[PDB]
């Protein structure tokens, strides 16, 4: 079985072809970073216009990449939400009308489920049950996964998600939007323990998060110190170490509470080098296991949508002729499979 | 020939099919329901004329201008269908489509098309039908302030029919002899004679070349300091 996946929820056009026997057959990606950088954030109108010029050519390139023709595709999967209504609508209208024209089922996919299931694309995929740490731009959640579509929210952030906290501090460190990865590169040249940032919500028990106060601590530290590269790299490292220690403490607590032996990390922030090593080390001590997506499948791609689309198609999730986008769509609201 | 036309650039949802002259059409006001109504309308108009999507010779689409969202719904749906069925595509101006509608309804050969774009500006065009039924004046398509339109009306002469929501938004814009064109919104059935002329001239594009015509290309965001 072959599923074509379409991802256009934010600033990246992702097209992929996933075969449940042979694995990933094609993976195409166009990033709009340079388009939005100058505005310091994604301009919805500019993002929507760019998905229009890249969706159809990238579908055409993905088919020629995998050396397949139209009839080799059994279903079309597209991100229906959450995301930007304007960007979502590009992939959803192209995706649904393509499925109609090819006379194949169309699969609306939840973008966060896409991220969550991205580690299922690697060898030795996680078995249920597992604790999932979803660390994205807008969300930071601890989820109890007991099956596919069986997601129990254990904890979430009350303010900034870990990803936006990374972007906000990177802006203050003079980096271009989105600065999260560049902050992490700066941090790798940093001196351990030079500065010590707090770990919010870790004094009291509970699984909820808070990162807004790290932005303020960072801002005040930048102002109270010199502007040399080494100082800024030491602040970048102190910020990263605090976010990772916080995420590690909360993951530990969730594993204890649930009683689970498996931990899965997903979302853009799960690409972080320091987070991957610290969570790996903790699971080795617990005598458990960590599961990650490859770094490219941590951020927006179409492979996770073609994969999650295939799982939903096997469970009976099909779209009617009406196209529907859900810019606000909670992971808890999605039905169990 | 067989031509399928679709339009969602404005507050209306419309589809139409041309089969060597005979036309089957459907039009409806679908505010906030564009994505919910377009593919059921396509499936129904094809089933009605017993036509298969694979037998279509050209897919005509509302290229704009109009609602940015609406124009992108129309191009998205048309691109998926054309890519899926390997169909040549024909972009038809929403301004010229309303001119054709005014001619079909009133016999008007000289049309002043104005769409009420947000921010108090209008999408403007001066369209004149020639002896061959071709609407001339595509180079006049622009986004203008009503004051600039009023100045432009002083430069024109004769009898004109008015079409579009621009005249609803600014009815005090109406030296010239103006008549109501009886068209506020485009219909896909009025795209079919324009698409038929374009297909005959070999002026079709492949799916990857289909582009929207927004006219307003200015961003409603300032760039970061310096
Ligand atoms: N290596 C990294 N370290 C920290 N944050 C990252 C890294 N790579 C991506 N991100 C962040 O992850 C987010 C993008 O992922 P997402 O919202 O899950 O699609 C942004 O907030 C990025 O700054």
């Amino acid at each position: 079985m072959r599923v074509l996946g379409i991802e256009t929820s934010c600033d990246e056009t992702g097209i992929a072809i996933y075969d449940d026997k042979k694995g990933l057959l094609a993976n195409q990606l166009y990033s709009q970073v340079k388009l939005h950088a100058d505005y310091g954030g994604v301009v919805p109108e500019l993002a929507s216009r760019d998905h229009v010029r890249k969706t159809v050519p990238l579908i055409q390139a993905a088919l020629k990449e995998a050396g397949l023709t139209a009839s080799d595709i059994d279903a079309v999967a597209y991100t229906a939400g959450p995301g930007l209504v304007g960007a979502l609508l590009v992939g959803a209208t192209v995706g649904r009308s393509l499925a109609f024209a090819w006379n194949v089922p169309a699969i609306p996919v939840h973008h966060m489920e896409g991220h969550l299931l991205a580690p299922m694309l690697e060898d030795n995929p996680p078995e249920f049950p597992f604790v999932a740490l979803l660390v994205s731009g807008g969300h930071t959640q601890l989820i109890s996964v007991t099956g596919i579509g069986q997601y129990e929210l254990l904890g979430e952030s009350i303010d900034d998600a870990a990803g936006e906290a990374f972007d906000k501090t990177a802006k203050l460190l003079g980096l271009d939007y989105p600065g999260g990865p560049m902050l992490s590169k700066m941090a790798s040249q940093g001196t351990a323990g030079r500065f010590v940032f707090p770990r919010p919500m870790t004094d009291r028990p509970g699984l909820d998060f808070s990162f807004s106060g790290l932005k303020t601590f960072a801002a005040n530290t930048i102002r109270s110190n010199g502007g040399d590269e080494q100082t800024r790299a030491d602040i970048a490292r102190a910020f990263e170490d605090a976010v990772v220690d916080t995420l590690m403490i909360k993951c530990k607590r969730a594993l204890e509470s649930t009683g689970f032996k498996r931990l899965v990390m997903a979302g853009g922030v799960s690409a972080n080098r320091t987070l991957r090593a610290k969570l790996a080390e903790m699971m080795q001590k617990r005598r458990g296991e960590v599961f990650y997506a490859r770094p490219e499948f941590c951020t927006d791609n179409g492979a996770m949508i073609a994969y999650a689309g295939m799982v939903r198609f096997k469970a009976g999730v099909t779209a009617d002729l009406g196209v529907t986008v859900r810019p606000r769509w909670p992971l808890a609201e999605l039905p169990a499979a | 020939m067989r031509i399928l036309a679709i339009d969602t650039a404005t507050e209306a949802c419309s589809v139409a099919l041309w089969n060597n002259g005979t036309i089957n059409a459907h039009f409806e006001l679908c505010p906030r329901e564009h994505t919910q109504r377009i593919l059921p309308m396509v499936q129904e108009i094809l089933a009605a004329s017993g036509a298969s999507l694979n037998e279509i010779d050209a897919l005509a689409f509302g290229r704009g201008p109009g609602s940015f969202t609406g124009v992108r719904i129309g191009i998205g749906i048309a691109q998926g269908l054309a890519l899926g069925a390997n169909l040549p595509m024909i972009g038809v101006s929403t301004l010229a489509t309303m001119a054709q509608g005014a001619w079909r309804k009133t016999g008007a050969t000289r049309v002043l098309a104005a769409i009420d774009a947000r921010m108090g500006e209008v999408y403007w065009a001066e369209y004149q039908r020639d002896a061959q039924g071709v609407w001339q004046g595509e180079e006049t398509e622009a986004v203008l302030k009503p004051e600039r339109v009023g100045e432009r009306l002083k430069q024109l002469s004769g009898e004109w029919a008015t079409v579009g929501t621009g005249w609803s938004a600014w009815p005090d814009l109406a030296g010239l002899t103006l008549h109501d064109g009886e068209v506020s919104l485009p219909a896909a059935e009025d795209m079919l004679p324009i698409a038929s002329q374009k297909l005959a001239a070999g002026e079709t594009v492949a799916v990857e070349h289909a582009e929207p015509v927004y006219l307003r290309n200015e961003v409603a965001w300032k760039k970061l300091p310096g």
